[PDB]
């Protein structure tokens, strides 16, 4: 359960504002998809549609 | 609409007999949404409310008046909504 | 009525243990609380018991 995680971590080839923003979005969504607590995971489907909801479960 | 409630239900079932804490926060708004929406989601909201009541059992006392008022208002000879309300 | 009988002694066992709820129960906010027509939460545990 840490193959996608490693790819989301060690990309680090971004060269633009949008590229780093995409890195952030991918990192955030992935963290929700796989979480020990079931309550957080259930929100994943909504986050993909509404971004402002992300950046609130990030911490 | 849908996802927002679809998640909430899943939380309650997972928590067990501890979701009661969140009743004052959720219930006042939830009912207010049913009175002001489109004909395309009322049945789904009623079904989800039924599931919520099933999970919460006796701690649903203070909201029964508003629930009953809603059922009174939205009971019509239409065949579809009647089965949902009967199951509720 | 030949088979007369009587009762002479009474034992009153009370497992109250005021102030703490056992794991099995989750209680409503008002809840029912009177015991022998006394509210146990208006005093101290020993006096109420």
């Amino acid at each position: 359960s840490t193959i996608n995680l490693q790819k989301a971590w060690g990309a680090a080839r971004r060269v633009s504002k949008d590229d780093w923003l995409e890195w952030l979005r991918r990192l955030s969504l992935e963290l929700l998809k796989d979480s020990s607590s079931p309550s957080l995971r259930s929100c994943w489907a909504l986050a993909q549609a509404y971004n402002p909801m992300a950046r609130d479960l990030f911490n | 609409h849908t996802m927002v409630v679809q998640a909430i239900t899943f939380i309650f079932k997972s928590l067990g007999l501890k979701c009661v804490q969140f009743l004052p926060q959720v219930m006042p708004t939830f009912l207010n949404v049913i009175r002001v929406c489109d004909g395309a989601i009322r049945e789904f909201l009623f079904q989800q409310l039924g599931m919520l009541v099933s999970f919460v059992k006796s701690h649903i006392r203070p909201y029964m008046d508003e629930i009953v008022t809603l059922m009174r208002e939205f009971w019509v000879m239409n065949t579809s909504i009647q089965s949902t309300i009967i199951l509720l | 009525m030949k088979d007369r009988m009587k009762t002479v002694s009474v034992a009153l066992v009370l497992c109250l243990n005021v102030g703490v709820d056992p794991p099995d129960v989750v209680k409503t906010t008002p809840c029912a609380r009177l015991e022998c027509w006394i509210d146990p939460l208006s005093m101290g545990p020993q006096k109420a018991l």
